[PDB]
DNA sequence: AACGGGATTTCTTCATTTCATGCTAGACAGAAGAATTCTCAGTAACTTCTTTGTGCTGGTAACCAGCACAAAGAAGTTACTGAGAATTCTTCTGTCTAGCATGAAATGAAGAAATCCCGTT
DNA sequence: AACGGGATTTCTTCATTTCATGCTAGACAGAAGAATTCTCAGTAACTTCTTTGTGCTGGTAACCAGCACAAAGAAGTTACTGAGAATTCTTCTGTCTAGCATGAAATGAAGAAATCCCGTT
């Protein structure tokens, strides 16, 4: 009986809800808006998660560690934008140079 | 104790972001930089921290105080 | 607590050979955060320029609209606008 | 070490300025912003600050290298540490 | 309904003697309004992160500290502060 | 009015509603609206002091958003606090590096 | 081609108040190409906007608010 | 050099009205009916972008030591402060 | 290629969420007065034009005054590793306060009129 | 210098505060938990700190090679009003359409060790 199994969705639709009453971001909240957001938190958390977890694999390896999320972003066209003023940790960088 | 930064340490990073030739000063104009930095980060994150009447500085205390310079780091969220 | 949980299962989604660490996990976690805080934001921002007290689902999509660029907007509207009529319709 | 080194560090990703100088160096810039005094500092709460501080110079010194390879040289000077710190605002 | 009767008030209190172009007017009141909020702004905010539904006049402050430079701060608090006490013992 | 117990000019009293409407919250404290129309007079009465006295420096006895404008480019202190803004009709600081 | 509302003299005027002396050749087109830039992404979140309550009329306020969502206040317009 | 302490001692927004309207519009029509007020808005804050930008964009003109202006450098500009 | 010490999995709970209905309510779709936004036309008329030139500036070498990367060395400084103390965040439990409700007037305010006057013409 | 368009002022009805009085809640004040972070000690383990040696980078003064500012006598086309013409913000009404409110029962998600397991030593 799970609103977010009811909604497709494996993210919160619940908790968002409660998080989206708390912050006081209003009085009152549509009972489709925390089940809209809940699930485009979803697809760009399985957004990063799909590139992250390839650019893990064309660098010969498994296991997403920061380094690859931080590849997985500045190697994005839309990402990068999005995440403007953003700092990964244990990120590192993109391996640009560039002579005379 | 700003001397806490070496001459590699300091290259090292200006080594990461692409730089050939480390002139000389430089080595200064980075412990200056870096001062002038974790000031106005640290003032902040200690603001915050003596709101909530601790002794202690969290992680997110700082965290808070980044998103503040326009700066949002990551990997912390407590 | 955290979104931790629901970032891992997600993550199987997409990829189920593939695993993570744990910092990588914590900007993950950092990561979702950081976007519900934009879009309920931008969004209570919405919902107040127009008198309306309450936050419609509506808000949340021209909130996006408005935070997410010119692809990654498209397609976390579809994941929307298609989260809410499964939604109501079952 | 040139076009050696300087895609050494680019592929690695921790951390470049010791982290108990710098450590020591945070508690002390503490010391002002408290009337002088002493304040725990999540072990936690330190690496963060850190993390944050390098990519700063990182991103600072190549988002000026750029400046200095205007002026047509090699050499990063003060005197581009500084531009860009006025050219971001 | 804007804060110009206010605004305008406190003008003429600092040079009775100068005017006021209604222009400059607008630049006033967008600018108390984009002071009003940063400050309840940053408060909300402030209240929010250390588990409170509560805004005193404790979290209006270290808010402005936070927002507001240098003795431009080390005296607006002591203005508020000042406002407070003189209104308690109203 | 509660700004006289305060003894302000800026409405205590709008602000509260304009404070607890705007969801910072849902609990207002009693001295916070208080608080925050004092602050707020002063930066504003602040601000006017200086685009004020270049009003009358710049031989002009009424205030123009160019007066705000430099009031502001010329206070270390208020430069700093409005980084991102910019006034309507308000030309730059005369200066030629 | 409305991009060339924009001219020589006019672009030179901008670019001499800001405190630039003898101008290059092609600023009197790098110009008509950030304008268009900055115009166009300040349009659109501030389009959305008009959008959104609903109308054919964009009011400064639908701009303004577009401007703050830049990371640019403008002061003057409010209401 | 001239004009240069002509303009710095004024307002008047530089670039016409009616050229800037329609070039507005255009990119719009690309999504009406705007207050007369609202283009002004959209003008006082495009001005405001151009001028702190050559600006700002000029100590890189004067760092490389010139003294004329490059779109080599509303680039190198524009790329200082991530825009 | 042999291992170091994290992920990954189970397995149990305290809460948090979903429920069920009755309600105040923010909301919405049908009227409509009218501010304006768009425009056409004018007489003004400022501006942007187009250009032929030469001045003042940028593009390359040339030849070079010193600066900064490469070492082979010297031995002090970063790592932590605990572990004790304890310096302290964190909870707890209901009195003592304190701020939210709901109203009923009672004023502080926004919005037209009209004289009264500063600073672009 | 001078008068033309923008205030300054004074007036009026109107919406928004305000004080009454409970009614919940929210802050609170020490009592001690359970944390972890300061404290030193004390080693081990690199990583720093040199001290020339000097390659060649940054200059600085020259020259060459053009690019850019400059009125000018004009007419393009941007101002500025004016009056509409009327398209549309906005305000109302009245009733929909709906999220808020509990009161708790139940399913979920955070937590405490433990077999397996992936980059890294």
């Amino acid at each position: 009986k799970t609103r977010s199994s009811r909604a497709g969705l494996q993210f919160p639709v619940g908790r968002v809800h409660r998080l989206l009453r708390k912050g006081n971001y209003s009085e009152r909240v549509g009972a489709g808006a925390p089940v809209y957001l809940a699930a485009v938190l979803e697809y760009l958390t399985a957004e990063i998660l799909e590139l992250a977890g390839n650019a893990a694999r064309d660098n010969k390896k498994t296991r997403i560690i920061p380094r690859h999320l931080q590849l997985a972003i500045r190697n994005d066209e839309e990402l990068n934008k999005l995440l403007g003023r953003v700092t990964i940790a244990q990120g590192g960088v993109l391996p640009n140079i560039q002579a005379v | 104790n700003i001397q806490g930064i070496t001459k590699p340490a300091i290259r090292r990073l200006a080594r990461r972001g692409g730089v050939k030739r480390i002139s000389g000063l430089i080595y200064e104009e980075t412990r200056g930089v870096l001062k002038v930095f974790l000031e106005n980060v640290i003032r902040d994150a200690v603001t915050y921290t003596e709101h909530a009447k601790r002794k202690t500085v969290t992680a997110m205390d700082v965290v808070y105080a980044l998103k503040r310079q326009g700066r949002t780091l990551y990997g912390f969220g407590g | 607590e955290s979104y931790s949980i629901y970032v891992y299962k997600v993550l199987k989604q997409v990829h189920p050979d593939t695993g993570i660490s744990s910092k990588a996990m914590g900007i993950m976690n950092s990561f979702v955060n950081d976007i519900f805080e934009r879009i309920a934001g931008e969004a209570s921002r919405l919902a107040h320029y127009n008198k309306r007290s309450t936050i419609t689902s509506r808000e949340i999509q021209t909130a996006v609209r408005l935070l997410l660029p010119g692809e990654l907007a498209k397609h976390a509207v579809s994941e929307g606008t298609k989260a809410v009529t499964k939604y109501t319709s079952a | 070490g040139w076009l050696k080194e300087i895609r050494k560090l680019q592929k690695s990703t921790h951390l470049l300025i010791r982290k108990l100088p710098f450590s020591r160096l945070a508690r002390e810039i503490c010391v002002k912003f408290t009337r002088g005094v002493d304040f725990n500092w999540q072990a936690q709460a330190l690496l963060a600050l850190q993390e944050a501080a390098e990519a700063f110079l990182v991103h600072l010194f190549e988002d000026a290298y750029l400046l200095t390879l205007h002026a047509g040289r090699v050499t990063l000077f003060p005197k581009d540490v500084q531009l860009a710190r006025r050219i971001r605002g």
